[PDB]
């Protein structure tokens, strides 16, 4: 709080001693650079918490999304949340897809990109073929399936990040 | 005292308002809260006459209320004379009191 | 803290002012609505941390389960914990699948539905075969496998939901 | 905060309150066992948070990595963070895998095992073939494609653990 | 306006009288909780109208859009103005959609959905053919078509809500 | 506002004009014959706005319903807001309607009945069916499907009217 | 209100005062730039109105009406009022209407365009047909009948514009 | 009078200015604008010295200014005393009067 | 003069501050900058009795601050009086000053 | 910047005079009506620059995207930057397109229109096919190719337009 | 700006001082050599932007125009804006074109020619045929289609010269 | 400029007022922060034209170039001028270039990649033949005319890309 000096021979003592009181009471119920147990409030610091914490509403970390057509047809869709990538394949092989190759349409952005090699496993509709596509730290995505040409590629799942 | 001055940092003329009142804070004689009024009696607006040199107020007061005891000097645009549980209280409006003290003619 | 009033000419000045800086001062280790680095205490409104927040000891946040059979005798077993729906196919295929079928024994309840379209993929025990189960924003599963009509199915991951 | 006591008759009273109002203060800021809008501060006890909490920053929670064989090849890689197991299998199967057998070369530490049984699915390089491997509470791996004895396991996913 | 009180023995009483005079004045032309013939202004509470209210500019209502493929290819977007939804339908018919079946990807969202059944007409590029759609309380959407597998559904026009 | 008169020699002059300007300015916030920015209010008269209107809220105009079996087994229900009818055609036809016939159990009573002959499309239940009800100025109401003796017929839309 | 100044040592200050209070008194009841509870005014600018809007007698909107026959025989009312298009397909096919193909007798004009296509549904006397003509943006109409060369086109409804 | 009392609700020590004037509305002998000078005649700065006490202001003024008449306190920061055609106005700045009497011994 | 007549613009009345002062810029006997303090000597605040009529204020200052000189009105709310190397200053707040001349009686 | 007179007999001359430089000099770094070498400043009126002008950064120019389906699935996408449009042809020809017709789904929006006839040269893939769109200072595209009916037009430019 | 000299023992030292600082102030707001944030200003001299320019109005470079048939009834119409030139081919092949010859009518002015061979291509109305012309420093045109003799050619873009 | 403080009672008082007034006038016409109507100057900071900005001489922007072969002997290079990539087609097809296929010999660099993917028209030297590479945000360059094993592939023109 914002408090006046208290001294010797001042004018208003009394007066200002209880201004000083209620400015510094104040800030143990809101305001100031205080964390208080009601009200919303925006905290800047490392917090370490070393005991158990329990949240019961929403906990909302920092979210970014992306799509895009690797290559083939083959759409991967996004979703970093904290360290944690949801993904989702979708799309339709549109064209030759050769075994262990890149997919040369679109690289994923680096803040989506894992520190080591992440394999996305799939599977094709109508049938009972799966496959998968790496992800590497460059975000140039390989498909680990045999060569195809065709087909309806689906899967949902998570990879991690860092930062 | 009658005639008190008043040095300044500002370069201009600030306005001076004095007060006189006894038992303030820490003033009274037998210790805190030992007066009959705690936080100190009535407070007298002293009439002044000012007068202005480069970062000097010429601060002309009654010569009853002359009353040379301890300067203090409060780290804001105040400064003090207390002698026992007497206060003369200078209050400077727009600037602070870098010195004060009787003016010698 | 509930301080009393300082005032000029007061009645017993310093017992006040004494009593009045020792309520505050309390409120600086415990009580209050003041959040402290000790004890168990309820905080309420939205806390923004702008900063790294650490966790040493546990981070509890609300859950909700719930199992059924989707139909020909498929299991889906689903934990919610925040906007994170953890699933594990389970059961064994008792009646025949048709190929793209909907599951219409039970629907996924409206709390565990996804925003989009998300594609479980799953294995059958014994072979190479996988499958996967579509859990749409209705929460009718669909089939995507070919016809079936006996076999294992399992898999275990997440997919993503919102609030 | 430390203050000293203040009472009738008392020498220095001003003085005195003056830095008891300064010691109280201070604490609004920084320090003392008051949790603060800035600056990097360690929290104890059993936080409660009974609305919604958001976070800008890094959310780092307790985290443990595990690498190993569980046998014929097959390497499983894991990273505990929280209540949740990210997992990614590795190697290349480099002796006979029997259908349903367990692998029994290493086991998974009982700090990354699941409290029911988990389906990990994975793909095989160069094909359409798809396996599970299960690893159940005891955390000895079982392989639940058919009888193997070549290849490249891959897939990268989550399980769920708890605490 | 903002008035200061005129009273017996006041100064400046021909000056204070002249002062309020304008302050009321001024709310005559503009400002205040006064609703003028010139000029933006923000009107709240319930205006009822009991004569005949002309516009020659715009008249703006709440506007919201929402678009889905509610099954089997059929895609619905709907815009709600005031308590009138205007529809269109469009999408390729790709799967097998039986007469009188749910439509069952998507549901049509509650601040879209009406008090009571609506059917919404459509027709079948190339042919003489026409089917309808019904939108019940529920959102759940339904065919009453013969079964189709195939065709380009298309109709624009509206259907009532409330609130 | 009622105001008394103010003149010279009058007694109580400056109360009787500070009474006079409290009641002039409690006009500028509530009552009397002004529109406020503030309030539920009753305004009467043409008011014809020249520029944009905007309303946040709902748009209530005067409505009346009506709902009658037209003839043959079909029902029409309607609702008029403003200068448009709001239509649902239901019931199921359960007598031989010839085709291009007038419909003669109920007529559509006046207030709801089009300055121009309006045609209604509509769909059969079951199949690619398509018929149209025309609603002359009359009301009376004629069938353009073909001769039929049973069938749902379906559709909701809306038709001008005017006043 | 045109108002004379108060001012100390004024003559004629009573009369003065009392002609003030008068002529604004006035305009609380009619006249002026002030909105009233009675009497037809005109009023300018953006009103906004944040509650609900009540309207009892009539609400006229700007209206422009066109009429065309489209190409083949068919003609096309349209009536604009606000954001709305209320169309009437009238005439009758007197020449051969290819599948999918342009109505270029006349094109639906600026004013009457849409901002995405709009399919008109409609239905042919006598028998079990429906149709649908195609508004684009260009106002290029478009027949999505089979080739007819003869019957009656009808159907009423609306269409979306903006502005 | 030449001491008068102001009470308010401050805590501390409002500034206090006097003013004098004759035919303020509503104090013309004849009635509204009955006067010669429409909304008051000259007005006068009354000087004041100022003394004060916990929600007391001790208002000194020359001995010419005493007029006790009708003490008309408006709800705001101001205290009258009117004796017919004759006013004393005592404006406060920064607190309300909420009483106001001539100082009794 | 002892009794000075301010006419202004407000329909109010404007304090009136005034001061007395030796060397101000341009007032020196052998031109710019060539008197002893080059901003000007001593300020003196000259201590007034102010009265007001509409759009006049009646300033009565002591005897012995009597100048007649060249009455210069400054384009803000400012009057000076200089006879030579003195200057009587008359500071109007909240107003302009529009005329200024001595009270004739 | 804002200064005091600076007059004969002035209290506070040399103060006066040194905040009066103070203030212009301070104008000579940042701030008023001045163009600095330094910090963002927005900058009104026609500046002509005579000389060389140089830019190390990035120089921005009013930027405005349009997209839509010209007709027969052709689709084009513009981007209006300063007196260009950079265009890029896309889709895939759906329908029969005649050799030197109009393209009737949606016309370039006149802010896009170039003054003169502009010929778009693009090529089909997948062969040695080329074809040309004009856009005419009306919007309506125009097909230069022969009568085609499907393929996969494509092409990146630029044209000019004006104002 | 035009200021007068200040000194010790001048007359009208306040009036020299007041003029000298209104003299400078007026070019801190228009006039003088100073470049303002308001107002039409011509400016000399090479302006070296380090930062990021952004310009909201019109950015206007020097402009030329030309055009002329290069020989066999091709026309070449030019617009140099910069450093870049804005073509665009017309005209009707009148004559027999022999491949890779030298149109030798009119050669592109030298202001108009690039520093290296630029290839610009074109596309023959009414079927597939595409060709080129090079415009080489010397601005005699070659054509680089087969040996023509018929048609016309379209085509717009752009090319890059230098200064 | 470097201006000294003028004070009450100073020593060379009009000295100093006179050099202050000169260093403040120096600047308005060269050399300090301000930017002047004459002379070389550089200038840092976003500055923002909200009018017309005219450039008589030239204007620079950041210029990067690369060359390249992307495969079967066709070369491109490029010059990047803030926002746009000016291109030219060379080189001469010396082995076998599949249709649709990828230029592996090298990839265009990042700085010169495309927000999406860009389709340079080119032509081939002696017939009619046209052909397209696309140029993806990945940099590697595809083939789309057909399968080509000879040839002069040109054609000049430009591409965005941003920053
Ligand atoms: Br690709
Ligand atoms: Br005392
Ligand atoms: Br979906
Ligand atoms: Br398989
Ligand atoms: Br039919
Ligand atoms: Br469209
Ligand atoms: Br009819
Ligand atoms: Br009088
Ligand atoms: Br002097
Ligand atoms: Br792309």
């Amino acid at each position: 709080a914002s408090i006046k000096k208290v001294y010797r021979g001042m004018k208003n003592g009394a007066e200002t001693i209880n201004d000083d009181l209620e400015a510094i009471n104040s800030e143990l119920t809101s305001g100031g650079n205080v964390v208080h147990k009601t009200g919303d409030e925006t905290i800047a610091g490392k917090k370490t918490f070393t005991g158990n914490v329990e949240v019961n509403g929403s906990l909302t970390l920092p979210t970014k999304s992306w799509s895009g057509e690797l290559g083939g047809g083959i759409i991967l869709s996004l979703r970093k949340k904290g360290t944690t990538v949801e993904y989702s394949i979708g799309g339709e092989i549109s064209s030759s897809i050769l075994a262990n190759s890149n997919l040369v349409n679109r690289s994923v952005p680096n803040e989506f990109c894992p520190r080591n090699r992440c394999s996305l496993v799939g599977h094709m509709v109508g049938g009972w073929n799966a496959f998968h596509i790496d992800i590497p730290s460059s975000g140039v995505c390989q498909w680990f399936g045999p060569t195809a040409s065709s087909g309806t590629p689906r899967g949902t799942g998570t990879y991690p990040i860092d930062h | 005292g009658f005639k008190f001055v008043l040095e300044h940092d500002s370069e201009y003329q600030p306005e001076v308002k004095v007060t006189s009142y006894k038992n303030a804070i820490g003033t009274e004689t037998d210790g805190f809260d030992s007066g009959p009024v705690f936080g100190g009696g009535t407070i007298y607006n002293v009439p002044v006459s000012l007068s202005y040199d480069r970062q000097k107020v010429y601060v002309e007061m009654p010569k009853s209320y002359t009353l040379a005891g301890d300067i203090i000097l409060i780290d804001d645009g105040t400064l003090l004379v207390i002698k026992e549980t007497q206060v003369l209280c200078f209050k400077m409006s727009d600037a602070k009191i870098t010195k004060g003290y009787v003016f010698v003619a």
